[PDB]
């Protein structure tokens, strides 16, 4: 186990390192279909897929694609709901 | 049998003082009896007080 | 109950220490009465005060 | 057959009843106040209970089971033995103040109606007293642990 | 979830009673460890034979496996 | 410095949780101590010294005692005077210079008793000798003054 | 008195001048008053009360006439009548119906314009009715409404200590039965003020002026007190109108300051009887306390200006320390504060009054609608039927009987439990005392409890003191105050005249003790007698000062406490424990009356009602296990059906059995069938068995108990327990559930005992996990996994869309099925909305006595069976009889419950007959014994009342007069001890051991329903922790103190695994379970989800948090 | 504010309110692998021994009993051992010892 923990000021480099993508748009979801919007606050390719071993457009739906990133979709097929730890950032003017 | 409010008050300072000093330090205290000696010296405002 | 009774009695005795006896009264019957802060009675003399 | 009652209980009780009557006579004459009379009666009856307990302790044989249980330290104390055999003694009001008139009977003899009724006060009080006693202890314990 | 993992092992254990040549068809048809339900012709393409033969292998192996002597303990996995 | 472990009799091992053990040991017998009265009515209970759990709570909280008594700031001989309702105690330092005075001590509080084995001085007398840290009046010494 | 009473010789030496009244009157009388039965009418007019009015009559008269706002329309109610009940009590219980009867009231609509009168009879709904037992039946369950202790609508004065200045502050409050409050108080600055409707304080002179008093009249009336004159001087208000305006703006700050309303509200707030009422008891109390209208009849209950001024004068006199007051035109009355705990102030709401209040609320709701729609329907075409809406009243009645806090499931554990439940006095409940204000002060034994509330009997739960039991001789004043009887004593001779006194009036007389010695003429034979005086103080007074006496020694105790023999010798706490443990006894398979008991056990058995009593004298035409047929002397025939193996509310068996033979003659009121727990019509809560008082190898150490195996072989302590399981099929979003025998995926080994309907067959035995009712529920989308699809393929599983949810026996339960009750809306049966079929199954089991089961005597001595010994191992008497129970010696002395030893000795004397020699005259110790006790055969039951029974000397003398045994040798010596042999070693014990017969009973704390365990199970969704309780299969609590103990041990790993692995940590929990099952060593824990989310949030706040290893090393994961 | 008058919870508000983290619990956890029962005096036990009921011990040690049952071939899989323990077959008592 770890023995100590420290906190300090975070620089732009740290925030850009943590982030897997930028939320360029404010949209959350489509109104008539509850699927997440692209580049939105719930974007799948930024924060990961919502369903295990599958992407937005459904090209890949098998566990053997662990290290594959979808061509059309850009969502990295990942082991589980990595959405809980994966986070993004904003480049503000 | 007991609530948080009563239990908390059970451990407070609960300062106690003698009636003499307690009343001496209060302007609004109402006394049971007043004794005035050499009353001719008192003015209207002293009697009002 | 017993502890509180004993503590109250001890506190009363402590208070009565300063000026135990006020004065004395003489009856027309030649009897004598002593007034004080406490009642003191002789257990082995029929509790005559 | 093993719950022996001392033969000196009667003499002690009348001897102290005489002094209680003396206290009453002095109160009637105007030499005492109500609370002072109650305190004097409580003193007299505490003395009576003490002497009755001493007599009971002296009377019991060393091999009697009731007192053998206590003297060996295995269980109980002499106050319980006195209450069982000697006399119950004084009891408290709902306010927690001693009643001037004691319970001169012992549970071996059997309390009367009024004695039992006045005795129930302390028994009822203790149930709430024990429950309330734990709150302050828990408060101080939490402070100390913190 | 150990029963789920054990159930997976039992599949291979039950298939152990079948020949490799005929066991492969069951694996491809039901997509063992790949998931793709290979069609009778695709099993033919990967094997190099005609497709109706794959249906025949499926039928024979399926009749074999359904016997209690092979599926003895798998009934505990009812759902 | 802690020394013997009470539970096992051997020197304490590195890593013992002595603090929680001490807290539990102090707090467990808290139910046997006398407490403030549980009744809501009546006058404040500070007139009669309830020397139990309230006293322990007062001590651990380092609060000024309600029965405060002064202590001698300088070791020296005592000159004592009396008034209608107040005491006056002055200490002259035998090896020092200027005296010290306490001239507002309530006469209701009794002077400290010393009571040597056979000399038996009793209540503190004039001309007695008091060292630094000695207590002049009956009561509880203020921890902050000490 | 009872025709079939067994002859139980009594040790009582005092003759009771008054018999014990009907113990259930506290309920039947109230309900009779509520419904205005002719019996109550006659019993009331016998008291000189002219034209008594029933509760329903009173409420209807108060409700009507309802007059339209314009006065052109009116409606009146009168003449409430009741018809026959829809069905009998037994049928209602068997069919889940409510025991009720129709209610009809005559209603008259009146049109004042054209004079039309339309009189009809209106059905007000089905009013629930009380049975002969004093209980109600609601939805098939038996319920009881307990009386409530409430503060009476009097006027109460008190003095308190100010928190700030420590001065004495006197206050008064007027508490009405209905309406707003009014109160006055003297402030710490000697300023008299008044609070109207709880609102902001203001000078009392404002109220005095608002009532029309001028400054001159106020000065004249209240000139005696300087504080009142000072308040008037400092009162910056003049005239009646200005004061009225001030009060109006005080009570209605947001309304315009109109003079009309300002005058009207004050009149309509207190003084006009529409919205204010003292309820004829508040008026009586106010008149008595203030000395107003002395000797006048009660004409109206409204407040008047005279009594408000009298209250103000009373408060002012009290503040200045005066002791007596006389009011102009009144009578002198003492000035004193009021003890709200005194039963001169607390009154009793019986069931009748509570139901009356609920009906009043319902009719108040009805009146609003009636008067509202009087103004919406066409005139002269409006019958009472068109505007009488009976929905609100029926809804109120249903709500009270279904959700009220006073209507409770009857405590049907045993007959005594139910009998004592019907006679409760509960301070808690609506309109009683606040939930959080139940401090230790109210729950105490006030002196006024004597003779009207038992001080010993009370529940052990959180309601200690808040719930009491009515005394045996007490009864209820029509005002609600509890009366108790006393014999009148004149000139020192006891008279046969008996007067009933309330606690308020008892304090005005000197009351002597019940058992004071007296001569044949009744005159006292002692110079000084013990008496109770005004303050509840017990003292000694001359024989010429007594005014009254107790009717009997048993006056103070209740029904349960009256059944403890030798109650003198048991301490109050242990007497309380024994009295409450008597209520927890479980009925045995064969009941047996105690050898030594009290005369109450008979009456209590009959008044409970569980025993069948012949109504009319006649001959038993036919007798059977199921029913008894009786042919009366007058030719009428009666049939009594006995209830067999019926499940009580608490799972105990209520089996009855007849005790009469065909052709036998039975007198009226004779018991013809034993109840669940009685023998020959008297209480048989337990068994009497042989006890030896000695320690034994430590198996009875620390209050444990040792039993002989005989009690297991002979079914002495065996009891039958019945459990009721329930299930139903409901409509769902995917459709309706179904009950079937074709439940999926189960072997025939599982459902062999199921009937065609899918319900377990009657008579089959079931064990935990067995299916009782086969039920299936539709499922949603399947979406089979590849593995699941393969399994379907390899077993040929055809698709189906149902899932098994069949009812199963709970964990650790078993028994034989004894009954099934099935309901279905298709048969017109009432069911909850969205439900089709419902099934209830009864499983009965025969529990023997086992280790851990709780036993106890009547004296508060209780324990758990720690060992059951073979018969040959028990110590045995010289004749070879082995003892049944062994009780440790060390538990008797310190508990101050030596009455158990008295019971043991007297039980031994009763088991073996006794014969006192009279050859040379009666022995000196036998002088007080009645002649009836000079001899008796073996197994001769005896009676010893609680406060007048066998004395120590008499019992000691009797112990030496016992008859020999079969061989002619006396087993027990004169000291009550015997020489016992060792069952194991065979050597005689070195010293004699006390031996006798004790009556002990089996409590409902059996280990079978207390053992619990859990390795893994359900979890709470809200907090993720394991569920709680045995029913939910929950885990044990691990409090903070346990964490402190673990820290003090230094057991870091154990505490960590307790807080994380065995708690809300899903991943770690599953990992540990997998490791254990697979044999892998337990994986290490770390990094819980809470810390992960906290770290993520910290990062979100731009705080660069990171975890480092060692004393300054790199990061890890 | 948004809808109504309620304010929007900021990020720092996740660390400040009565609900959140950096917060202790005065109430204790409920823990698996735990049981409860009445106690009676066992005078034949040694100071380090206690008597444990068979039914309670079986529930407490269920997973270990299942492991041992599968090891000894009394059950062919974890599911069979689970069914055996739940139904209390005769053999589980030999493995529990
Ligand atoms: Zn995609």
């Amino acid at each position: 186990f770890f023995d100590e923990l420290r906190i300090g000021l975070a620089t732009a480099d740290d925030i850009r390192n943590w982030s897997y993508g930028e939320v360029k748009k404010p949209e959350t979801i489509n109104y008539r279909t509850l699927k997440p919007e692209k580049d939105g606050l719930f974007c799948e390719k930024i924060f990961g897929p919502t369903r295990d071993w599958e992407c937005y457009c459904g090209k890949y739906k098998r566990v053997r694609f662990k290290g594959i990133i979808c061509e059309r979709c850009g969502v990295e097929v990942t082991r589980a709901k990595v959405r809980r730890e994966r986070m993004g950032h904003i480049e503000l003017a | 049998l007991i609530d948080a409010e009563e239990l908390a008050d059970r451990f407070k300072e609960q300062d106690n003082r003698e009636l003499s000093e307690r009343a001496a330090a209060d302007r609004e205290w109402t006394y049971g009896h007043v004794v005035v000696d050499e009353a001719q010296e008192l003015s209207e405002m002293d009697w009002r007080l | 109950a017993e502890v509180r009774a004993l503590a109250k009695d001890i506190a009363r005795l402590n208070v009565a220490d300063n000026g135990l006896c006020f004065g004395r009264l003489d009856t027309l019957d030649d009897a004598r009465l002593y007034i004080g802060r406490l009642g003191i009675f002789d257990r082995d003399n029929d509790f005559e005060p | 057959a093993d719950v022996l009652v001392p033969p000196q209980k009667q003499e002690i009780l009348e001897r102290h009843e005489a002094e209680a009557d003396a206290i009453e006579r002095k109160y009637q004459r105007g030499a005492l106040n109500h609370t002072e009379r109650n305190e004097s009666l409580v003193k007299i009856w505490q003395d009576a209970t003490e002497e009755v307990g001493k007599a009971l302790e002296e009377f019991y044989p060393a091999d009697n089971p009731i007192i053998t249980i206590v003297k060996s330290g295995a269980t109980g104390n002499l106050t319980q033995t006195r209450t069982l055999a000697g006399m119950k003694g004084l009891v408290t009001n709902p306010k927690g103040e001693f009643i001037p008139r004691p319970i001169k009977s012992s549970f071996r003899e059997g309390l009367t109606v009024l004695e039992y009724f006045i005795n129930t006060h302390g028994a009822r009080k203790g149930l709430a007293d024990t429950a309330l006693r734990t709150a302050d202890s828990g408060y101080l314990t939490r402070r100390l642990v913190d | 979830a150990v029963s789920f993992t054990l159930l997976q092992d039992q599949l291979q254990s039950v298939l152990e009673t079948l020949s490799e040549r005929e066991a492969g068809v069951v694996r491809l048809r039901f997509g063992l460890t790949d998931g793709q339900p290979r069609t009778l012709d695709e099993i033919g393409q990967v094997y190099g034979v005609t497709r109706e033969r794959i249906r025949q292998i499926e039928s024979k192996t399926m009749s074999k496996l359904r016997h209690p002597s092979r599926s003895q303990v798998l009934r505990d996995y009812l759902d | 410095c802690y020394g013997r472990s009470m539970a096992t009799g051997k020197l304490v091992d590195i890593g013992e949780a002595v603090g929680i053990v001490a807290a539990q040991s102090i707090g467990e017998p808290g139910t046997q101590l006398t407490m403030r009265t549980f009744h809501q009515g009546g006058v404040t209970g500070g007139a009669d010294i309830v020397g139990g759990l309230p006293r322990v709570q007062e001590l651990f909280e380092a609060r000024v005692p309600r029965n405060k008594a002064p202590i001698a700031d300088v070791a020296g001989r005592v000159r004592l005077e009396e008034s209608d309702k107040f005491f006056k105690i002055t200490i002259v330092p035998d090896d020092g210079g200027e005296e010290v005075v306490y001239d507002k001590l309530s006469k209701r509080q009794r002077l400290r008793v010393i009571t040597h084995e056979d000399g038996t001085e009793g209540v503190l007398s004039d001309g007695d000798h008091v060292e630094v840290g000695d207590q002049l009046m009956e009561g509880a010494a203020d921890p902050h003054e000490v | 008195s009872v025709p079939g009473a067994p002859n139980r010789v009594s040790f009582a030496k005092l003759r009771e001048p008054l018999e014990v009244p009907g113990l259930l009157d506290v309920q039947t009388d109230s309900f009779e008053w509520l419904v205005g039965s002719d019996r109550w009418r006659q019993a009331a007019i016998d008291r000189g009360e002219e034209n008594p009015v029933g509760g329903l009559e009173e409420v209807l008269a108060e409700l009507s006439p309802i007059e339209d706002f314009s006065g052109s329309m009116s409606l009146s109610f009168s003449d409430p009548r009741f018809d026959e009940v829809k069905a009998s009590v037994d049928e209602c219980k068997d069919k889940d119906m409510t025991y009720a009867a129709p209610l009809f009231v005559t209603a008259e609509f009146i049109n004042n314009n054209t004079g039309e009168i339309k009189s009809q009879t209106v059905f007000m709904g089905d009013f629930p009715m009380m049975t002969e037992k004093g209980t109600f039946i609601i939805n098939g369950t038996e319920r009881v409404v307990v009386s409530q202790l409430v503060r009476s609508p009097g006027v109460y004065f008190d003095e308190t200590i100010d928190k700030s200045t420590e001065k004495t502050l006197h206050s008064v409050k007027v508490i009405p039965g209905r309406g707003a409050w009014l109160e006055f108080d003297v402030d710490k600055r000697d300023t008299v003020g008044v609070r109207i409707d709880r609102k902001r304080r203001q000078p009392v002179t404002v109220l005095l002026k608002a009532l029309g008093w001028t400054n001159e009249q106020i000065v004249e009336r209240f000139g005696f007190s300087e504080i009142m004159m000072g308040t008037l001087e400092k009162d910056t208000t003049s005239g009646t109108d200005e004061a009225l305006l001030d009060i109006y703006r005080k009570l209605r700050p947001g309304e315009p300051p109109t003079k009309e309303s300002a005058q009207t509200l004050l009149e309509n707030l207190f003084f006009k009887e529409k919205r204010y009422d003292l309820a004829r008891v508040g008026r009586y109390k106010v008149n008595k306390k203030l000395g107003l209208n002395a000797g006048k009849p009660i004409t109206s209950s409204t407040l008047t200006e005279e009594d408000v001024v009298a209250t103000i004068e009373y408060l002012v006199r009290l503040h200045e320390g005066q002791t007596s007051m006389t009011v102009p035109g009144g009578v002198e009355v003492p000035v004193e504060v009021d003890d709200i705990d005194h039963f001169g102030n607390r009154r009793l709401r019986t069931v009748g009054e509570l139901i009356q209040n609920q009906i009043r609320v319902g009719l108040s709701r009805m009146e609003r609608v009636v008067r509202e729609r009087m103004t919406t329907q066409d005139v002269e075409a409006i019958t009472p039927q068109t505007l009488i809406n009976i929905r609100p009243v029926v809804a109120a009645i249903k709500e009270f009987f279904g959700t009220s806090q006073l209507s409770q499931f009857m405590d049907q554990n045993n007959p005594l439990s139910g009998l004592t439940h019907k006679r409760r006095l509960s301070a808690l409940g609506p309109g009683g005392l606040s939930r959080e204000r139940a401090g230790l002060e109210v729950r105490d034994v006030h002196p006024s409890h004597y003779g009207r509330m038992c001080p010993i009997e009370t529940p052990e739960g959180p309601n200690i003191g808040l719930i009491g039991s009515l005394s045996v001789y007490a009864r209820v004043n029509p005002f609600g105050f509890i009366e108790t009887p006393y014999r009148k004593v004149e000139n020192g001779v006891v008279t046969d005249q008996i007067d009933y006194l309330t606690a308020d009036e008892e304090d005005r007389h000197v009351v002597a003790q019940a058992n004071s010695p007296t001569d044949e003429n009744g005159r006292f034979t002692e110079d000084r007698v013990m008496v109770r005086k005004k303050g509840g103080e017990v003292e000694f007074v001359s024989a010429d000062q007594v005014d009254y006496m107790d009717v009997s020694p048993r006056q103070m105790v209740s029904v349960a406490t009256a059944m403890i023999p030798f109650l003198e010798h048991d301490d109050a706490n242990r007497a309380l424990m024994g009295a409450n443990m008597q209520r927890q006894a479980v009925p045995l398979v064969r009941s047996e009356a105690p050898l030594v008991g009290t005369g109450m056990e008979l009456r209590a058995a009959i008044d409970a009602g569980d025993v069948v009593v012949a109504d009319k004298t006649g001959v038993i035409e036919e007798v059977s296990a199921d029913y008894i047929t009786v042919m009366a002397d007058d030719g009428t025939r009666q049939s009594y059906r006995l209830r067999k193996f019926a499940r009580s509310n608490h799972g105990t068996c209520a089996n009855q059995r007849p005790i009469v033979d065909a052709g036998q003659r039975v007198e009226a009121g004779q018991v013809i069938a034993d109840g669940p727990c009685t023998q020959n019509g008297e209480m048989a809560l337990g068994k009497n068995l042989l006890v030896a008082i000695m320690p034994w190898e430590g198996h009875n150490y620390e209050d444990a108990i040792i039993l002989s195996n005989r009690l297991v072989e002979e079914d002495v302590l065996t009891s039958i327990h019945i459990e009721e399981h329930e299930i139903d099929a409901r409509d769902t979003k995917l459709g309706a559930e179904e009950i079937t025998r074709d439940i999926p995926n189960v072997s025939d080994e599982v459902l062999a005992d199921l009937d065609e309907r899918g319900i377990v067959r009657i008579g089959a035995e079931v064990r935990d996990g067995d299916i009782l009712v086969g039920k299936v529920t539709p499922k949603g989308e399947t979406e089979l996994t590849p593995e699941e699809r393969l399994l379907r393929a390899i077993f040929g599983e055809k698709a189906r869309e149902v899932r098994d949810t069949s009812l199963k026996v709970p964990h650790g339960e078993s028994g034989k099925v004894i009954g099934i009750r099935v309901f279905s809306r298709e048969d017109d049966d009432e069911l909850p909305a969205g439900v089709n079929e419902l099934v209830r199954v009864y499983v009965a089991q025969k529990r023997k006595i086992s280790d851990g089961d709780k036993l106890a005597g009547r004296h508060g001595n209780k324990g758990v069976i720690g060992k059951i010994l073979p018969v040959e191992d028990m110590p045995f008497l010289p004749d070879g009889t082995p003892v049944d129970i062994i009780l440790n010696t060390h538990g008797v002395p310190r508990r101050m419950n030596i009455g158990q030893i008295l019971e043991t000795h007297l039980g031994w004397v009763a088991k073996a007959g006794w014969n006192i020699d009279v050859a040379a005259g009666v022995p000196d110790w036998a002088s007080k014994l009645p002649e009836e006790l000079y001899s008796a055969p073996a197994d001769s039951t005896v009676a010893t009342p609680v406060f007048d029974g066998a004395q120590e000397g008499e019992l000691a003398g009797l112990l030496g007069s016992t008859l020999p045994n079969r061989d002619g040798e006396v087993m027990v010596d004169a000291d009550g001890k015997s020489t016992l042999f060792d069952g194991r070693s065979g050597e005689p014990f070195p010293y004699p051991v006390t031996v006798g017969y004790m009556y002990i009973l089996k409590l409902h704390h059996l280990v079978d329903d207390k053992i619990h365990a859990r390795s893994t199970g359900p979890y709470s969704m809200i907090t993720q922790q394991p569920l709680g309780g045995k029913a939910q299969f929950g885990g044990q609590r691990f409090g903070e103190m346990e964490c402190w103990a673990m820290q003090a041990y230094g057991a870091a790993y154990t505490l960590q695994e307790l807080l994380t692995i065995k708690s809300d940590d899903t991943v770690g929990r599953v990992k540990v379970y997998e490791a254990i099952v697979k044999g892998e060593n337990i994986p290490e824990p770390g990094i819980p989800e809470s810390f992960k989310v906290l770290l993520k949030e910290l990062q979100s706040l731009c705080l660069n948090v990171e975890v480092l290893s060692s004393d300054g090393a790199a990061i890890e994961m | 504010t948004g809808p109504g008058n309620r304010p929007l919870k900021s990020l720092s508000d996740l660390l400040k309110g009565k609900q959140g983290r950096f917060r202790q619990n005065l109430l204790g956890k409920r823990v698996d692998y735990s049981g409860r029962s009445v106690i009676v005096v066992g005078p034949q036990l040694k100071l380090h021994q206690c008597g444990l009921p068979k039914l309670m011990a079986l529930e407490l040690f269920k997973p270990f009993v299942m492991k041992r049952l599968v090891d000894l071939n009394h059950a062919q899989n974890i599911k069979s051992a689970k069914r055996m323990v739940e139904r209390q077959r005769p053999q589980v008592w030999d493995v529990l010892e």
